[PDB]
This record gives C-alpha cells, structure tokens and sequence, in this order.
C-alpha cells in the first residue's frame, strides 16, 4: 500500500515563502535506495523537476531554482518538505511529490495546486441545472471562485458513471465550471441525486440536491 | 541540461491500432553503472502521472502487456500495441540519469472513433441564482465526436454573443466522446425582459442544427 499525499496553502501572496509537505505510507526513507522528489506542472505546461532527498540526506536541486529551494525530511514522521523562498507569479503550478526507488519516480501523489496571487479567496456558488427550472441529464454549476481548484462529486462519489465535468473558465478574476450526470429516468427524481462541491482554499464543502419542479 | 525531444506533439489513434511515441535525448542516457534511466509516464485527464515503463524497457507492476519500451543511448520509443479507450492522456518521458532531471514536452494521445452526434440539453437559470440578481442559461452538448462544434444562442429569435462562456470536457475514458457547455449569463432584470431562449449545435454529423428552447 504505497501512497503519497501533498499539502500546501492553495494560495500565497507574491514574495512570501511556500511551505509544502509530503506525507507518505507504505515505504520508509531511511530505508535504503529510497528517495522522495518534488515536481511541478504549471497549467497546460511541461513538468519541471525541482528537488529530491535521498535516505542518506543527499539533496539534489534544479539549478534554475536552487537558491530559492530547500528540501528536507523527517523520516520518523514519514514526511518530506519543500521550501520555496520569495515566490513569484511564475511559481503558480500543481506541485507533486513522488517516490524514487533507484531509478525514477514511480508514484506520484495527487498534487497540490498553488496560486500566487494578491487576491482574496472566494468560495463558489453552486446552482441546479434542472430540466427545467428514458434517461435524464442533471447538473451543478459552479461559479464565482478563486483560487483553483474545485472538486465536484456526485452522491459523495457513489455516482461516477455518466459524469461529465467541463474544464474551468476564468473571467473577471473568477473561475466557473459545470458538472453534469446522465442517469436513468427511474432514477430521478424517485431517488436522491446530490452534487458535492469542495473548494479547499476557502474551506468550503457544499452540497446541492437536484430537485425537479 | 539534457534536452528531451518528444515526437509527435499529438496523435489521434483508432481503437485497436498501434501507436509509437518517440523520445530523443541531447546527451546519452547511459549511466556509468551502466543502466539507462529513461522512464515513460501516462498522465490521464484530472490525474497525476502513472509510471508505465522504467529503465527503457521494464514494465511496471500493474501495467498492461500492450505497453512496451525500447531504444538505447539517445533514441527511445514507447509503443502501445493495441489502442484502448482508457489509454487517453498525455505521455511523458523522464531522464533521471543526469542532473538536472528533465522531461519531454509530452505527447497528447487522442482516440479516433466513429462519428457521434451530440445530445443537447438546455437548462433555465435556477431560482437560487435569480434570487441573487443573476441568470445563467446553460446548454450542454453531450457525447459528440469529433471535438469541433459550434453553438449559437438566440434570445427571442435574435442572436446573442455577449456573455457566452464555452468549455469542453476532456475526451471520455470509456466511449471516446467529447462534451461541452455553453453558458449565457445575464442579470435577473435582463433575463425577465425576454421570453424565448434558444441554443443550437451544429456539428459535422448534421448540416441541420439540433435546436433546444424553453420559453418561461
């Protein structure tokens, strides 16, 4: 059961220090051969290796960023840390930690998305798509929010087939998307259909029941 | 730094067909030890990268037989022998033999399937949005191929282009289709001013638009 999970602020103002944590299980550093690395990807762009720390405390840094970067570990707590000093707009990216046994990267955590902005965090408003107010298409629309990302689920994740979630659109400083599911008629409205929208940056966990009229 | 050149930038593959992805190195990827550390990853839409092939040719616990790697020194190839629906996403090569560790630019692999006409749905603004002074009319083109689609909005039979935001999904993992939402956003006052609200998809499967309207 190898797993890796990263955590960050979600949003950070320019010039301040970014502090990322990589929590893991299924392996140990201080176990030998054994490394955890940091990789970043700006939206729709390439992957950039940042740094990695080995079991023996050997640290390796990307020269283009080196003097701003600091990797460290706490092997007893199964955690790796990355510090990025005086952060700029270009540091906006999804950050990953990944295990290195030998050779590469194998896994790969979920990523933590970071936005470098001077702006207030704004939670989303979530609205029915109801038709209209054999199979039926329903949805949740998902306006007003900052920064990215938002997570949208249906019936707390139990409804996953038929889900279509379009990519976000930025306009006037705010993002929006919509997520739709096609169910069976029989289905809805006889059974409950709920969207779960999470916005970690504003600590938002909201829910919309899809009601007919 | 070692520059990784990936070819092609994008590939459209029919199901069951073969696909090759090239990765070329600016320096030799043979380490002193003397392994060759070239890895292949698939990043699926909305997911983190997954290791497919490590050290040129080793296929990683869980990875289907359909994926294979070959090459030596400076020239490397990922092969997918039979294309399946779930093999959608962006493929990347890593070098880890030289610091700084560098990646290829990526190859977006898209699946080429039979043509599919969209299923169109229109959604009036919700009462909860209307209560706060806003009105978004959403319309919602499900499961076309190919990706190229046009939406036209009509208010009382007159075309509207202001306040329209369009957005696509990523290609689907099971049926290989696209979806897109077109959203016309107005104020409550402006929405309450008009009656007929119309959206129409033209798509290459039909020269005639699929039209959906509500009146309120």
């Amino acid at each position: 059961q190898i797993t890796l999970e990263e955590s960050g602020p979600g949003i950070l103002q320019p010039s301040q220090t970014l502090s990322l944590t990589c929590s893991f299980s299924g392996f140990s550093l201080s176990s030998s051969a054994m490394s955890v690395g940091w990789i970043r990807q700006p939206s729709g762009k390439g992957l950039e290796w940042l740094a990695h720390i080995w079991w023996n405390d050997d640290k390796y840094y990307n020269p283009a960023l080196k003097s701003r970067l600091t990797v460290s570990k706490d092997s007893s707590d199964n955690q790796v840390f990355l510090k990025i000093a005086s952060v700029v707009t270009a540091d906006t990216a999804t950050y990953y930690c990944a295990r290195i046994p030998g050779f590469g990267f194998d896994y790969w955590g979920q990523g933590t998305t970071l936005t470098v902005s001077s702006a207030t965090t704004t939670a989303p408003s979530v609205y029915p798509l109801v038709p209209g107010c054999s199979s039926v298409t329903l949805g949740c629309l998902v306006k007003g929010y900052f920064p990215e990302p938002v997570t949208v689920k249906w019936n707390y994740g139990a409804l996953s087939s038929g889900v279509r979630t379009v990519s976000s659109v930025l306009q006037s400083g705010f993002y929006s998307l919509s997520s739709l599911v096609t169910v069976p008629s029989s289905t809805w409205p006889s059974q409950t259909v709920i969207c779960n929208v999470a916005h970690p940056a504003s600590k938002t966990e909201l829910i919309k029941r899809i009601e007919p009229r | 730094d070692v520059v990784m050149t990936q070819t092609p930038l994008s590939l459209s593959v029919s199901l069951g067909d073969q696909a090759s992805i090239s990765c070329r190195s600016s320096q030799s990827l043979v380490h002193s030890n003397g392994n060759t550390f070239l890895q292949w990853y698939l990043q699926k839409p909305g997911q983190s990268p997954k290791l497919l092939i490590y050290k040129v040719s080793n296929r990683f616990s869980g990875v289907p037989d359909r994926f294979s790697g070959s090459g030596s020194g400076t020239d490397f190839t990922l092969k997918i022998s039979r294309m399946e629906a779930e093999d959608l996403g962006i493929y990347f090569c890593s070098q880890t033999t030289h610091v700084p560790w560098t990646f290829g630019g990526g190859t977006k692999l898209e699946i080429k399937r039979a043509d599919a006409a969209p299923t169109v749905s229109i959604f009036p603004p919700s009462s909860e949005q209307l209560t706060s002074g806003g009105a978004s009319v959403v319309c919602f083109l499900n499961n076309f191929y190919p990706k190229d689609i046009n939406v036209k909005w009509k208010i009382d039979g007159s075309e509207r282009q202001n306040g329209v935001l369009n957005s696509w999904t990523d290609q689907d993992s099971k049926d290989s289709t696209y979806s897109m939402s077109s959203t016309l956003t107005l104020t409550k006052d402006e929405y309450e001013r008009h009656n007929s609200y119309t959206c129409e998809a033209t798509h290459k499967t039909s020269t005639s638009p699929i039209v959906k309207s509500f009146n309120r």
